[PDB]
RNA sequence: GGACCUGGCGGUGCUUCAUAUCCCUCUAGAGGAGCCUGUUCUGUAAUCGAUAAACCCCGAUCAACCUCACCACCUCUUGCUCAGCCUAUAUACCGCCAUCUUCAGCAAACCCUGAUGAAGGCUACAAAGUAAGCGCAAGUACCCACGUAAAGACGUUAGGUCAAGGUGUAGCCCAUGAGGUGGCAAGAAAUGGGCUACAUUUUCUACCCCAGAAAACUACGAUAGCCCUUAUGAAACUUAAGGGUCGAAGGUGGAUUUAGC
């Protein structure tokens, strides 16, 4: 824990 | 486009939607073979057949003028050969 | 205690598809087969080389397709045609899943000498039946 | 300030079903409801729901031995569990006075009971059941416990012991559920008649693995042909005999009737068995109905259900266990 | 034949159409063992000599 | 079974996900697959062994991976056979100098076999998966030719044809010449090379062109040799530059091939098609020759007999478009539906060319009842739309007085790839807010604007500063208006100031309604405040306006003192 | 590339057995009858168990075929009691389900 | 297409098996499959070879 | 073999052992404890190590408006592909490895003075 | 050291209990004889694992060679494998299971009590509990709604299996790997399970239930020993089947003990 953790949208037709 | 859903459902829940769900891929659908379907297709393979001999009217009379019987059996399984 | 494909109970946060929420002795009550063909009927032969292939095609399209695969695959066999069904993610591009058809397709039709197709069909995210 | 970890994901928790989608789910049912009957050329207009399970069945095959896990085209109605109502408005005030008791339904049943009890004082079996507390926590659409099931039909008795009017008998039967009663009444075979005129009548009988058919005559001099063989040459067992003799001994009809029986499978006693009953059966066409209850409660009317168990494995056999070793 | 889809699927993994999971792990392990010291001898100049 | 018009082609994935959704992506998916297929067969050919075991019954010789190496290692006659059959135009000319330095004698037949293969590749190698005139002058062919011991007419005939195929005109011509010196015939196939030297070796007038070409027929005639389709095909084919002066000679041919037996086949119309459809008026002559050539070709099934067969389809609708007859573009398209005829339409390219002119006539010429249902059964079934088929469409709503379909058109423009296409969405925008309708209608297109206003918000080109026409921004405020959906109209009037735009006179007018109904001072006076930044004459006038309209608080009085001190 | 060695040799021994059936074959018939000469048959006893020792078929043992155990399999689909449950219990062997009766 | 065809049942066919449930020992703790084969018998008559 | 291979969670479920009489009563404690690690994290599909470059796959389809066709890196040009892998795995675990440290408490193997945070919003969009 | 709580235990109390069930009661057995087979011990140059209930015809629905992992001898070294190891660790594990279970409970998330101590949370004329989920249940399989199967959570025994396979850690790499030839697996004994018997409700033959003979040192009784033949196989004093010869212990079995509604 005090070491620290750290594991660590718009759609379109025919995108590009 | 039919809303037909499969799967034993939870607790108070309901049968799994069809989009996702194997248990309908799973299934051998007939749904090429609707009774529409099956009678255009036979429409087409009408051409393709040939009429039984009316003078062959019984079993009895075929034997009159077939004697002979010959007995042969096709296997269809499912694989390479 | 039986362990045979069954996903044990948890905290209620793991979620489980249809297929793996469904222990062995549910087969043929709740859950189908994921292999159709007929060699285990009643005087059908070559049982067993369909078995090692079901078993190739499995490890070959989970690593052709990887984390792609939603679902276990279904395999059909129709006459000589093998129909290989999955239901896959829609993270990677289309063009990829229609090389990785193209490949795979003729890859295997020539491992085992005869048409094979295989259909995709693509969801969101994996289909959760339940959180054990 | 710190972070800590997250307990748990809120998708995994249970989904609920609102009015809008239920809406939108039965539109979709009419629409595909439309699509089946004109998938198997059939009039929208007359498709009914037997006809929908049987194109389901057809164009999805599901061999699955639990019907609940097969595919299923049904309204919404029916598939989609009933969901109890918001009991609140936008202003927050519940609609029902008795909802912070947590069970508004069901105390309100007994609020409305209690108070008939009253008026009634202040003015002062075979073929019905009581509902089960299955029936009861739908007809609330509450979770009920058995206690609270037991103090409602307590309450409705006391009901019934009073002498409640017109007004207390629709409410009482509400709550009354129908119970069908079999008929143990024996099935008499029709009496038909062969190319001489002779009238018969034939039944059948199964024993374990053996099966009989047997054809018994009105009129006869007490002859039974088994397989075409005298009785007695094919049951020279005396057991075997006796048990031909018990349906007619039991109605007084020895000599009176001839019997033409053929029986496979079985052993000697099995098959004795299975004649037993085949002939008791078409038996019952030749006798009074009174006749025919008394052999029925003499057990001469009912299939043996009595069968070999299967051996399981690790026992050696049905119900023996192996030794247990010593120790 | 095994050594058909060992060498099949084994070409694959190096052409870059087959991933193999299992070889990654091993993979894995192997790649640790050597910073920890521990790596394949050389044949004929093991431990005894 | 006739075609599902719900779907795309057969050969896309049956999934939303991976349909194609627009006419690029239908291309690229499919050469996506392709490469599949390629890199499948690559790994089968490069590591056969994997690929060897049969368990197939009965055989199927076409899942057998394939051997391009010769396995004869022994230097003969009958080895150099082998790398000629593989198609190895190195390995086999190694073979022959080898074969011929250590003295073995080598068949005419074979030595023929290899210049067909050199003569035909022109001394380099086919493709493989992996591993300007093009009649190189240094050439195993013409080496091997000269070295040749004796020359027979088809040793001469396949020099000939590859000269001309690498477009080596000039020396094919040359060659000719010996060949009759030497008292020789040559054949059919040679002669259509010859004519299209003749026409291709130098540039000249028509008639000198016309005159050498008449004469090598005549020498046809001479030595007994009878010309095929191709023969035709090519003159039509090379008489494509002459234009005008080649319309009489070019039918000239058409009637003799008749005459003689040989049966006009689709590249040959379609040469006759091209030579006739040259740019200007088309009325004059052009009308005439499709219509006969027409109703010979009406209900007719076409078999394959010349590689141009393919080009007829896009060839005759490109003059229906430019006719812009209607009943001409049916009897095409009814031509291509008769029998197997559908086969011949050609490349992706060339069937989207010809549904594109054959849709974009519907939208023009048709009833648009009639226009709506061959939208559905062509798109996407038969071909994604271009942008400018959803623009003619549009156009063809307009002239019908039916915009009810506005909303739809857009659900499908994003469907096909046209989210974001600029002059689709401001002809969109512009029609819907042309003129006001019922509130049943207004609604609905207010629904579609606030849809277009996010794809203006959203764009790919996001990375770049967005790009708000003027019109498109003036015609979604005005929706949002005639909507009653006044809150989201006001907190666009930012945008105008953001963009630098010039709000328009029809959507000020309507903001002051909005107001006076409202009895909103403040928001009439941010109306005032906008028209004035751009310092529009109507301000002045409207300044007027509000001050009647509206009850001007001391503040807001100021304000527009202000504003008049502008003025 | 085979489960392990056992398997390795049991691949030689039916690779092995294949080719010298033939032979077997026929030099057995000489032995397997009470018409020819015993001096014949004498030789023959000689010439087949002069044959190579992994030419007899006696020697082949059906084993897994993904495993290798050499015990607990079931002829039809070649594989140990493990491995067969493991794809059973999956529902991956077509038609095979879990027995109740 | 105009055959005549009768239909019937055969009787299924269930082949069992048992199989240890344990990898080791446990000799009495069995696991036990079948499988199911059922059968459908169409009957044409008359018909020619076309 | 190739049928004895597992897959990715099989592995990983065995070689890490978190179930088991271990990790029941914690039986077994751990200073040094196998990680999971996620292999398929940083692979590409298409890439191999001899360096093919498949079109639609792990290359672009269409290069200047045409199609490409089937080819290999380099040997060199491998290398430095490998090498390049090689440094991001670095790369990646050295970014794994900076973790930010928190305070210590009362003590350093104390928990006592340790913030935990602002109690979490409450279910009526309470905050706190 | 004081007080309290939990658990364990009590040659600990009371009450009700177990249904093939703890005792008696009912039926057939085991414990005695021979043989078959497992284990132990002993023996051998000569595997391994299981080994109180919950090991002991168990992994094996199976060992003459092979199988094989063992012993002796000889041989090979980038090796069928981008090697290999049946080497160590089941007290690192996955996988598959035993056991209670012939059970009905486990428990996230909250809430309240005890001064906010470890802890506790039920009263139906009800007094602080509400609970998703898992199991039971339901359902399904088999011939029913019965029965039998199947199912049976969490946890208990660091239970069993690194030798099904895979695998973490440690070890071997001219050897702890690979191949060849031959060979081991016996019984002075003890013991578990099973088979056949000791007979007259029997023995033999006919028959498949209306018979004729047998019936105590030529009876009943070996599936054992010995000899021969045959089958499988390259290989059989050895494995199995059959025939001949032989005719033993055994005369219904102490304490004790198994199974069945
Ligand atoms: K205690
Ligand atoms: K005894
Ligand atoms: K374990
Ligand atoms: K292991
Ligand atoms: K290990
Ligand atoms: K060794
Ligand atoms: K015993
Ligand atoms: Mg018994
Ligand atoms: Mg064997
Ligand atoms: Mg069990
Ligand atoms: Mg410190
Ligand atoms: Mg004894
Ligand atoms: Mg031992
Ligand atoms: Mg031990
Ligand atoms: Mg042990
Ligand atoms: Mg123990
Ligand atoms: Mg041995
Ligand atoms: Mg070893
Ligand atoms: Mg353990
Ligand atoms: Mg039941
Ligand atoms: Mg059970
Ligand atoms: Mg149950
Ligand atoms: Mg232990
Ligand atoms: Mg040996
Ligand atoms: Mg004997
Ligand atoms: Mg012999
Ligand atoms: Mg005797």
């Amino acid at each position: 824990y005090l070491s620290g953790e750290e594991v660590e949208e718009y759609e379109c037709y025919a995108p590009d | 486009p039919l809303p037909v859903r499969m799967g034993y459902p939870v607790k108070k829940g309901v049968p799994m939607a069809k989009e996702g769900n194997l248990e309908l891929l799973k299934i051998p659908n007939f749904l090429h073979l609707t009774p529409v379907a099956i009678k255009k297709h036979c429409e087409a393979l009408k051409d393709f057949c040939t009429e039984w001999p009316a003078a062959l009217d019984s079993d009895e009379k075929c034997e009159k003028h077939f004697p002979i019987e010959i007995d042969s059996t096709d296997y269809v399984s499912s694989g390479p050969s | 205690k039986n362990r045979a494909a069954r996903v044990r109970v948890s905290k209620g946060d793991k979620p489980v598809t249809y297929e793996e929420a469904h222990a062995p002795h549910y087969i043929a009550h709740r859950k189908g087969w994921l292999s159709l063909h007929t060699g285990n009927l009643d005087g059908e032969d070559h049982a067993a080389e369909r078995t090692v292939e079901d078993v190739f095609l499995r490890k070959f399209m989970w690593g052709t397709f990887p984390g792609c695969l939603a679902d276990q695959l279904v395999l059909k066999r129709r006459g000589n045609q093998l129909e290989i069904c999955a239901v896959v993610l829609r993270q990677l591009s289309p063009h990829k899943y229609y090389f990785l058809v193209g490949y795979s397709e003729t890859l295997l039709s020539y491992f085992y000498k005869c048409p094979v197709r295989l259909h995709l069909q693509t969801v969101p995210s994996k289909v959760v039946y339940k959180y054990l | 300030a710190f972070v800590i970890p997250k307990k748990n994901v809120p998708t995994s928790k249970r989904e609920t079903y609102t009015e809008d989608f239920i809406k939108k789910q039965i539109e979709e049912f009419n629409i595909g409801k439309r699509h089946l009957a004109n998938m198997m050329g059939e009039d929208p207009e007359t498709f009914t729901q037997e006809d929908i399970d049987r194109a389901i069945a057809y164009l999805f095959p599901s061999g699955l031995f639990e019907k609940r896990a097969r595919p299923v085209m049904k309204h919404p109605e029916q598939i989609f569990p009933r969901q109890r109502a918001i009991q609140w408005g936008e202003d927050g005030r519940p609609f029902h006075y008795l909802f912070y008791t947590g069970k508004q339904s069901y105390y309100s049943l007994m609020h409305d009971v209690y108070g008939m009890l009253l008026n009634l004082e202040k003015h002062q079996v075979i073929g019905s059941r009581w509902l089960i507390k299955e029936e009861l926590e739908e007809m609330l659409v509450e979770k009920l416990s058995d206690l609270d099931y037991m103090q409602f039909i307590r309450l409705l008795e006391k009901l019934l012991t009073s002498q409640c009017g017109a007004a207390e008998e629709e409410f009482v039967q509400r709550f009354r559920r129908s119970v069908t009663l079999e008929s143990k009444k024996q099935l008499i075979e029709p009496v038909q008649y062969d190319e001489q005129g002779m009238a018969f009548s034939k039944s059948e009988g199964k024993r374990k693995t053996a099966k009989a058919e047997a054809i018994v005559y009105k009129h006869g001099s007490g002859r039974i042909k088994v397989n075409g063989i005298d009785y007695q040459l094919y049951f020279p067992i005396t057991q075997d005999r006796e048990q031909l003799m018990f349906p007619f001994h039991f109605v007084d009809r020895l000599g009176k009737h001839d019997v033409t029986c053929t029986v496979s499978g079985g052993g000697r006693s099995a098959q004795a068995g299975a004649i037993r009953l085949a002939m008791a059966k078409a038996l019952c066409s030749f006798v009074t109905e009174d006749e025919v209850e008394w052999m029925r409660q003499a057990g001469l009317l009912t299939t043996d259900p009595r069968v070999r168990e299967r051996k399981k494995p690790g026992q050696e056999g049905a119900r023996r266990k192996f030794t247990w070793k010593k120790r | 034949n095994h050594h058909t889809y060992a060498e099949l699927m084994q070409t694959l993994r190096f052409l870059g159409l087959y991933r193999d999971e299992h070889q990654d792990f091993m993979d894995e392990q192997k790649r640790l063992k050597k910073l920890r010291g521990k790596e394949k001898p050389k044949k004929g100049e093991g431990k005894r000599a | 079974v006739n075609r599902d018009t719900t779907a795309v082609p057969y050969v896309f994935q049956d999934d939303p996900y991976l349909m194609p959704a627009s006419s690029l992506e239908s291309r690229s998916f499919l050469l996506a697959k392709k490469s599949g297929e390629n890199v499948a067969k690559f790994i089968i050919n490069s590591y056969p062994k994997y690929f060897q075991k049969d368990i197939a019954e009965p055989h199927i010789p076409c899942l057998m991976p394939e051997y391009f190496e010769p396995q004869i290692k022994d230097i003969s006659e009958a080895a150099l056979k082998e790398r000629i059959e593989l198609r190895k135009v190195k390995a086999s000319v190694d073979m022959f100098d080898q074969l011929l330095q250590a003295g073995t004698t080598v068949s005419l037949e074979t030595t023929n076999s290899l210049l067909d293969l050199l003569c035909y590749y022109g001394d380099q190698e086919p493709s493989t998966d992996y591993h300007g005139v093009t009649w190189r002058a240094k050439n195993n062919a013409e080496r091997i030719f000269s070295l040749m011991p004796e020359k027979n007419e088809h040793s001469y005939c396949t020099m000939i044809r590859g000269m001309v195929k690498h477009r080596a005109y000039e020396q094919a011509l040359n060659l000719y010449t010996e060949l009759l010196n030497n008292r020789l015939h040559a054949d059919v196939y040679t002669f259509n090379a010859l004519i299209e030297a003749t026409v291709c070796a130098i540039n000249e007038k028509f008639e000198e062109k016309w005159s050498k070409i008449l004469e090598l027929l005549r020498h046809m005639v001479a030595q007994k040799v009878k010309p095929n389709l191709q023969t035709f095909n090519t003159i039509l084919k090379c008489l494509r530059r002459f234009h005008v002066f080649a319309r009489s000679p070019a039918l000239q041919v058409l009637r003799e091939m008749k005459a003689i037996g040989i049966e006009p086949s689709l590249a040959t119309y379609h040469h006759i098609i091209r030579l006739f459809d040259q740019p200007g008026d088309p009325l004059k002559r052009s009308s005439f020759i499709i219509y006969d050539i027409m109703n010979e070709l009406m209900g007719k099934r076409f078999s394959p007999k010349d590689p141009d067969d393919d080009k007829f389809f896009q060839s005759a609708m490109s003059i229906c478009s430019s006719l812009r007859d209607l009943e001409l573009a049916y009897q095409v398209h009814g031509l291509l539906k008769t029998g197997d005829n559908w086969k011949f339409i050609g490349p992706d390219q060339h069937r989207n060319f010809y549904y594109s002119k054959f849709f974009d006539l519907i939208c023009l010429m048709e009833q648009i009842d009639v226009t709506l249902k061959w939208y559905e059964d062509l798109i996407p079934s038969a071909y994604f739309p271009h942008s400018q088929t959803m623009i003619h469409l549009l156009q063809a709503l307009d002239v019908a007085n039916r915009l009810e379909v506005i909303p739809k058109i857009w659900k499908d423009s994003k469907e096909y790839g046209h989210t974001f296409r600029s002059d689709l969405r401001e002809e969109i925008l512009m029609l819907m807010a042309r003129d006001k309708h019922p509130p049943e209608l207004q609604v609905a297109f207010a629904d579609c604007a606030a849809d277009i206003k996010s794809a203006y918000e959203s764009q790919p080109i996001r990375q770049t500063a967005q790009d708000w026409p003027a019109t498109s921004l003036n015609c979604i405020a005005i929706l949002f208006l005639r909507a009653g959906r006044t809150q989201e109209a006001w907190k666009m009037l930012g945008l105008f100031r953001k963009h630098n735009k010039i709000p328009r006179s029809e959507l000020l007018n309507e903001l002051m309604d909005s107001a006076k109904v409202s009895n909103s001072p403040s928001q009439a006076i941010e109306v005032v405040e906008l028209a004035s930044a751009f310092s529009l004459p109507i301000c002045e006038g409207l300044t007027q306006r509000v001050m009647s309209d509206f009850a001007i608080n001391q503040e807001q009085k100021e304000a527009l003192s202000n504003l008049t001190a502008l003025t | 590339h085979y489960v392990d060695w056992r398997m390795w040799r049991d691949v030689k021994r039916r690779k092995m057995a294949y080719e010298y059936a033939d032979e077997r074959l026929r030099i057995n018939s000489l032995r397997k009858n009470t018409i020819l000469p015993k001096i014949l048959q004498d030789v023959a006893d000689e010439e087949i168990a002069a044959l190579p020792r992994d030419s007899c078929p006696v020697r082949i043992r059906n084993r897994c075929v993904m495993t290798s155990r050499p015990r607990g399999v079931k002829r039809r689909w070649r594989l140990s009691r493990i491995v067969f449950r493991h794809l059973a219990d999956h529902g991956q062997l077509s038609g095979i389900q879990r027995a109740t009766w | 297409l105009g055959i005549s065809i009768k239909v019937h049942e055969p009787p299924r066919k269930i082949e069992r098996f048992t199989l240890l449930q344990s990898v080791h020992i446990y000799k009495k703790h069995r696991v036990q499959y079948e499988m199911r084969t059922l059968y459908r018998c169409l009957e044409l008559e008359h018909l020619t070879g076309s | 073999s190739f049928f004895t291979k597992l897959t990715a969670d099989e592995l990983w479920k065995g070689a890490l052992a978190e179930t088991g009489a271990g990790a029941k009563k914690g039986r077994g404690k751990r200073t040094k404890k196998k990680k999971r690690k996620d292999l398929n994290r940083g692979q590409i599909i298409g890439e191999g190590r001899y360096g093919f470059l498949w079109p639609g796959l792990n290359v672009p389809l269409m290069k200047n408006g045409a199609v490409q066709t089937i080819a290999q890196r380099s040997k060199e040009e491998q290398e430095k592909v490998e090498a390049d892998m090689i440094q991001q795995r670095e790369e990646w675990d050295r970014k794994k490895k900076m973790k930010v440290k928190r305070e210590r408490g009362w003590s350093g193997n104390s928990w006592g003075g340790i913030s935990l945070g602002p109690p979490d919003p409450g279910p009526c969009g309470e905050t706190y």
